[PDB]
C-alpha cells in the first residue's frame, strides 16, 4: 500500500529519524556521522568495510575522524550526504526504496539550488517511484494537531521561528538565529571548568549533551532561583561518572537555559528565543497576528526541559501586549514531533495526489519541486 | 603463500552468503595442506623436503 | 628486538644519516615530537626496530653522531629540528679539534675520546633487550669520517663479536683532488679493516652519482646538499622487511647473509630505480611489476661506476630485488620468469645462485604508496674497477712524496705503506677467482 | 534460507531479518492465499524469496561484523599459524628459542603462555581492544617430555562460539600439519 508501506525518514539537523509510517517515534533515530580512512591497513573493531558510518562511526571515535554530512542544519557537501541516506534505508531500516515512496524533509530557509539539488539525488541514485519534500516546520505543527500557527523550531540546529498561515508560510519572517543546542552543551563545557572540572576525552563531552537534558532541570523565574541558592536551596545534583572527573548542576543549573534568553554568556549581541519570537510576529500582517499567539508551538531538542512550558508562558506576555491570548503548547516529546507529523502525513488521504514521481521528473527536470 | 592469500580474503568480500564463506575456505584449506607437504601423491617431494631437514642439522653440528 | 645503534661519522656521513631520520619520521605519518594519527600504528605494525621503546609518545632515533668538524652536528641546530634529536645522548656538543684532513688525527681523536665514545653507545642502548649490531655510517671523505672509522672496527670487532657489522661507505669524487687530498691513503687503511675486521660493506660512489645526476635529477655540480636525499632513500629500503612485515629474511641479517660468497668480496652494488618521480598522474594506469624489475639488474641506475666491458667475462652470483606494495603481486613471480629469457646479467653454473624476491607493505602516507619502487643489491665481480682506479691513485701520490711524513708525525715512524698495497692486491685477485 | 535463519540462533535472536517488513508479509500472505478461487501461487511465489534471500544473507554478515568479526579473523590466523608476517613470529622465535631447546617439562605450559602474552605487547599494541590476542594460546601434543621441545610446541588459535561454525574440526587439523613444516 503506502499506508504503513511509505518511509519516513526525517533528516534532523544532527540525527537522521528513519522508520515506516504508522508509529509514533521513529524506529532508529542516531547523530549523523561519516568516517573517512585516511591510510587503509589492518583494521580493528568491527570488520572489513569501505567506510564506517553512522552508529559503526559512533562506536569507534577515536580511530576515526568525524565529520556531520549535515551541518549547520544544512547539507555542506552532497556526495557524503548519499552516505548517510544509504546507511538509512539498507542498516537502519531495510527496504528498497523502490517499491515504496518516501517521504524525506528540508530547512524552512535552504536555497532553491540546494532544493532541486536533494531531488536530484533521490530519484537518480536511490531510484525512489515517488516521494515528496516538506518542510519540517509544517509537521512538527501537524503532530500537534493544528495547520496554523507558529513553530519555535529549537533543534541542533539553526533557530527556526515560522508562522505558517494555512499551510503557507509568510516568506517575511523566517527569521535565521544563530543559537543552536550544539552551541549551549559547548557553554556547558567551559563554566564547569569555573568549578574546576575540565574535559579531554570526547566521550566525557558526549554525556554533557545528555546531562543538558537530563539533570537539568528549568523552574520559573531563575532570577530569584538563584536568589534561593544564596540563601541555600535544594536544587545540586552531582552525577558520578566512574572516573575522578565529576559532572555536578547547581550554580550553572539555571545560567544554561538562561542563555536562550540571554545570548550574552555566549558573548554575542544577536536575539534570544523570545526576542527572535517577537520580532519575527512584528513584521506580520495585521489580520492574522492573533491567529499565532495562540498557536504557538515548541519544537526540538533544546527545549527539553520539564517546566519550559511555563517559562515560556509566564515570560512571553511580557513583551507582546496582553490584548492577545497567547498560549503555549507544550508538548512533553517534542524531538520526534517533526517525524511524528511526516509519519501522519503517510497516513493523510490529501497527498495520494502531492506526490512527486519520476514521470512528473520526466517532463521537467529536477524543477518539479517548484510544485 | 601467495596464491592462496588472494584466493581466501579477496573472495570472502564479493560472497553474501555464509555458506559461501566456507565454500571458499573448504577449497583454501585442503590445496595448502597439498602444495606444502602431505597429500598422498606428494611422496616424492616430502621425502626430500625432509631428507634436507635432518642435513642441515649435522652440517651445522 | 633487532635494535640498531646507528654510527654516524665524517663530513658527509653525518649528513646521509640526518635526512635517514627525517625520511622515516615523515613517512611513519608521525609527529617529530609526538603522535597525530593512529592510522601510523595499524600501518606500520613495528616503529621501534630503529628506535627506542615508547612511554611519552616519543620515538628516539639509535644514532650516535661524532664528527670532527662540529659543522655537521651544527646544521641542526641551525636547522629547525632539534625534537627528533637530544643534546645528550644522539649528538655532543662539538667532537674533535681537528681541521680535518689527516686520517692520524681522528686515529688519536678516538684514542682520547675514548672514555665517552664507549659512552654514548651505552647511553643509547639502555633499552636494548637484544642488540642485533652497530651500522657504521662513515664517510671515507676527509681523514675526519676516514681516520676514526678505522678504530672503531676494531674495539667494536673484540668488545661485541656476535653483532652486525655492515658500514655504507662512501668514496669521494676522484676526479677533484681538492676535495680530500690524503683520498688514496685514507681509503687503503680503511680497506684493510673491512676485509678481516668487518663482515659486509655497501660501496657507494661520488663519479657514479653525477654518471645519475645529468640523467634525471639536472644537476651538473656535484651536490653536497642533494647528496643526503639519494642515500637516504636506498637505506630505509634495505630494511622494509624489518620494519614493515617481512616473511623469510624478515631482519637485515637474513638479506645480508644471502649476499655474500664468502668475506673479501661483499662489496655490493645498489641499483634504486625511482630517485624522481615522475608517476604521479601515470600511476592511475598502474605501473605495473613486469617491466620495471627488468632495470633492477641492468646498469641504468647503480651506484658504482665499471666499464661496459666487464659485464661479459664477470659474472653476478647474488642478486637482491625488493618489490613493495600492491602491483598485482601475483604476477611477481612472472617478473622473475622474464629475467632469464634476457639475460640482464650472466650467473655462474658453477654452484648455486639467486635471484631473490620479496615484498612488504608500503608507507602510510601518499607520495610513497603507489610509486613503484626496486630495490636492487647487486655483488658483481666487476667491482675490483673502482679498486684498482683507486690503487692507481695510490701509487701515484707516494712517489711524488705526499704522505711520507706528512702523516709520519703521529701513528707512523717505520714504513708499513707496502703493507695497506700488498694486502689491497689479494683482496682483488680473491674477488676475480670466484667467478670462473 | 532455512539454514540461515539457524545460523543467527547461534547469535540467538527472535528477530525475522532487519526490517520487521518481512513480518509484516506472513499476515498479508495468509488472506491472500485463503481469498482466492481455490489456487495457490507460484511465478510470483519465488520473486519475493529473492527479496528474502538477499536480505538476510547481507544482514547474517553483518550480525557478524557488528560482534565476531569472523573475517578478520580470517586474516588473524594466517599471521599466527599459516606465518604470514615474519615480524610477528621471528619476534615469538627469539623469545621463544631458550624454552624449545630443553626438555619439556609437566610445567612447561605455564611460561608459554606468558611469553606468548609478552611477545603481543613487543610487537603489537594496536589489537589489545581486537579479540584477536585474546583468541590465541598453547598447542601442545601427545609427545613423550624426553624431546627436543621444539616439535611439540606449536600455536593456535582459540575458537568459540558462532565463530567456531566457520571453524569446523577438520580444518586446523590440517593447519597443524602445515604449520611444522
Amino acid at each position: 500500500e503506502d499506508d504503513i508501506a511509505a518511509l519516513v525518514v526525517d533528516n534532523g539537523s544532527g540525527m537522521c529519524k528513519a522508520g515506516f509510517a504508522g508509529d509514533d517515534a521513529p524506529r532508529a533515530v542516531f547523530p549523523s556521522i561519516v568516517g573517512r580512512p585516511r591510510h587503509q591497513g589492518v583494521m580493528v573493531g568491527m570488520g572489513q568495510k569501505d567506510s564506517y558510518v553512522g552508529d559503526e562511526a559512533q562506536s569507534k571515535r577515536g580511530i576515526l575522524t568525524l565529520k556531520y554530512p549535515i551541518e549547520h542544519g544544512i547539507v555542506t557537501n552532497w556526495d557524503d550526504m548519499e552516505k548517510i541516506w544509504h546507511h538509512t534505508f539498507y542498516n537502519e531500516l531495510r527496504v528498497a526504496p523502490e517499491e515504496h515512496p518516501v517521504l524525506l524533509t528540508e530547512a524552512p530557509l535552504n536555497p532553491k539550488a540546494n532544493r532541486e539539488k536533494m531531488t536530484q539525488i533521490m530519484f537518480e541514485t536511490f531510484n525512489t517511484p515517488a516521494m515528496y519534500v516538506a518542510i519540517q516546520a509544517v509537521l512538527s505543527l501537524y503532530a500537534s494537531g493544528r495547520t496554523t500557527g507558529i513553530v519555535m523550531d529549537s533543534g541542533d540546529g539553526v533557530t527556526h521561528t515560522v508562522p505558517i498561515y494555512e499551510g503557507y508560510a509568510l516568506p517575511h519572517a523566517i527569521l535565521r538565529l544563530d543559537l543552536a543546542g550544539r552551541d549551549l552543551t559547548d557553554y556547558l563545557m567551559k563554566i564547569l571548568t569555573e568549578r574546576g572540572y575540565s574535559f579531554t576525552t570526547t566521550a566525557e563531552r558526549e554525556i554533557v549533551r545528555d546531562i543538558k537534558e537530563k539533570l537539568c532541570y528549568v523552574a520559573l523565574d531563575f532570577e530569584q532561583e538563584m536568589a534561593t541558592a544564596a540563601s541555600s536551596s535544594s536544587l545540586e545534583k552531582s552525577y558520578e561518572l566512574p572516573d575522578g572527573q565529576v559532572i555536578t548542576i547547581g550554580n550553572e543549573r539555571f545560567r544554561c537555559p538562561e542563555a536562550l534568553f540571554q545570548p550574552s554568556f555566549l558573548g554575542m549581541e544577536s536575539c534570544g528565543i523570545h526576542e527572535t519570537t517577537y520580532n519575527s510576529i512584528m513584521k506580520c500582517d495585521v489580520d492574522i497576528r492573533k491567529d499565532l499567539y495562540a498557536n504557538t508551538v515548541l519544537s526540538g531538542g533544546t527545549t527539553m526541559y520539564p517546566g519550559i512550558a511555563d517559562r515560556m508562558q509566564k515570560e512571553i506576555t511580557a513583551l507582546a501586549p496582553s490584548t492577545m491570548k497567547i498560549k503555549i503548547i507544550a508538548p512533553p516529546e517534542r524531538k520526534y514531533s517533526v517525524w511524528i507529523g511526516g509519519s501522519i502525513l503517510a497516513s493523510l488521504s490529501t497527498f495520494q495526489q502531492m506526490w512527486i514521481s519520476k514521470q512528473e521528473y520526466d517532463e521537467s527536470g529536477p524543477s518539479i519541486v517548484h510544485r | 603463500l601467495e596464491c592462496s592469500w588472494d584466493e581466501l580474503w579477496n573472495k570472502v568480500l564479493k560472497a553474501q552468503d555464509l555458506d559461501h564463506i566456507i565454500a571458499a575456505h573448504d577449497v583454501f584449506l585442503d590445496t595448502i595442506i597439498s602444495r606444502c607437504l602431505l597429500d598422498s601423491e606428494s611422496r616424492a617431494l616430502l621425502n626430500q623436503l625432509r631428507a634436507v631437514f635432518d642435513q642441515i642439522i649435522e652440517f651445522q653440528n | 628486538p633487532r635494535e640498531i645503534i646507528t654510527l654516524q661519522l665524517g663530513q658527509c656521513g653525518n649528513q646521509i644519516g640526518f635526512e635517514f631520520w627525517k625520511q622515516l619520521c615523515a613517512e611513519h605519518g608521525i609527529s617529530p615530537e609526538g603522535i597525530v594519527e593512529e592510522f601510523a600504528t595499524e600501518g606500520t605494525d613495528r616503529k621501534d626496530v630503529f628506535f627506542y621503546q615508547a612511554d611519552d609518545e616519543h620515538y628516539i632515533p639509535r644514532a650516535v653522531l661524532l664528527d670532527l668538524e662540529p659543522r655537521v652536528i651544527h646544521s641542526i641546530l641551525n636547522s629547525p629540528y632539534a625534537n627528533l634529536y637530544n643534546p645528550e645522548n644522539i649528538y655532543l656538543s662539538e667532537h674533535g679539534g681537528g681541521a680535518g684532513n689527516n686520517w692520524a688525527s681522528g686515529f688519536s681523536q678516538g684514542e682520547k675520546i675514548h672514555e665517552d665514545i664507549f659512552d654514548i653507545i651505552d647511553r643509547e642502548a639502555d633499552g636494548s633487550d637484544s642488540l642485533e649490531g652497530f651500522v657504521l655510517c662513515h664517510s671515507i671523505a676527509g681523514g675526519t669520517g676516514s681516520g676514526l672509522g678505522s678504530y672503531l672496527l676494531e674495539r667494536l670487532n673484540d668488545r661485541y663479536p656476535k653483532k652486525l657489522v655492515q658500514t655504507y661507505s662512501v668514496f669521494p669524487n676522484q676526479d677533484e683532488m681538492s676535495h680530500v687530498v690524503v683520498q688514496p691513503y685514507n681509503s687503503l687503511l680503511t680497506l684493510k679493516r673491512l676485509t678481516q675486521n668487518a663482515d659486509c660493506v655497501v660501496v657507494l660512489d661520488n663519479t657514479a652519482l653525477n654518471r645519475i645526476a645529468t640523467d634525471r635529477l639536472h644537476i651538473q655540480n656535484p651536490s653536497f646538499s642533494q647528496i643526503n636525499q639519494l642515500v637516504s632513500t636506498i637505506m630505509s629500503a634495505s630494511t622494509t622487511t624489518l620494519r614493515y612485515p617481512g616473511y623469510m629474511n624478515n631482519d637485515l641479517i637474513g638479506l645480508i647473509a644471502s649476499l655474500i660468497p664468502t668475506p673479501r668480496l661483499h662489496f655490493l652494488m645498489t641499483g634504486y630505480t625511482p630517485l624522481t618521480t615522475d608517476q604521479s598522474v601515470a600511476s592511475v594506469r598502474k605501473t605495473t611489476v613486469l617491466d620495471v624489475m627488468r632495470r633492477l639488474l641492468q646498469p641504468k641506475n647503480v651506484m658504482v661506476s665499471t666499464g661496459r666491458d666487464r659485464q661479459t667475462n664477470h659474472c653476478y652470483i647474488a642478486i637482491l630485488n625488493i618489490i613493495q606494495g600492491e602491483v598485482d603481486p601475483t604476477q611477481v613471480h612472472k617478473s622473475l620468469q622474464r629475467i632469464r629469457e634476457r639475460k640482464l646479467a650472466n650467473f655462474i653454473p658453477w654452484g648455486p645462485a639467486s635471484i631473490q624476491v620479496a615484498l612488504s607493505r608500503k608507507s602510510p602516507y601518499l607520495p610513497s604508496a603507489h610509486r613503484v619502487s626496486g630495490l636492487m643489491m647487486a655483488n658483481h665481480t666487476n667491482i675490483s674497477s673502482l679498486f684498482e682506479r683507486t690503487c692507481r691513485q695510490y701509487d701515484k701520490l707516494r712517489k711524488r712524496e705526499a704522505f711520507l711524513e706528512q702523516f709520519r708525525k703521529e701513528d707512523i715512524f717505520k714504513d708499513n705503506f707496502d703493507e695497506l698495497d700488498n694486502s689491497r692486491e689479494i683482496v682483488q685477485q680473491l674477488i676475480d677467482e670466484y667467478h670462473a | 534460507i532455512g539454514k540461515s535463519i539457524n545460523f543467527l540462533h547461534q547469535v540467538c535472536h527472535d528477530q525475522t531479518p532487519a526490517s520487521k517488513a518481512m513480518a509484516v508479509g506472513k499476515s498479508a500472505e495468509s488472506p491472500k492465499d485463503a481469498a482466492e478461487l481455490f489456487t495457490d501461487l507460484e511465478n510470483a511465489f519465488q520473486t519475493k524469496i529473492d527479496a528474502a534471500y538477499f536480505d538476510t544473507s547481507k544482514y547474517l554478515l553483518d550480525v557478524l561484523n557488528k560482534n565476531y568479526n569472523l573475517l578478520e579473523h580470517m586474516q588473524a590466523m594466517r599471521r599466527y599459524l599459516l606465518l604470514g608476517q615474519g615480524d610477528f613470529i621471528r619476534h615469538l622465535m627469539d623469545l621463544l628459542k631458550p624454552e624449545l631447546v630443553r626438555p619439556a617439562t609437566t610445567l612447561y605450559q605455564h611460561n608459554l603462555t606468558g611469553i606468548l602474552e609478552t611477545a603481543v605487547r613487543a610487537t603489537n599494541a594496536q589489537f589489545d581492544n581486537p579479540e584477536i590476542l585474546k583468541r590465541l594460546d598453547v598447542r601442545l601434543l601427545e609427545v613423550s617430555p624426553g624431546d627436543t621441545g621444539w616439535d611439540v610446541f606449536s600455536l593456535d588459535y582459540h575458537v568459540d562460539g558462532p565463530i567456531a561454525t566457520v571453524f569446523t574440526r577438520e580444518c586446523m587439523s590440517h593447519y597443524l600439519r602445515v604449520f611444522n613444516f
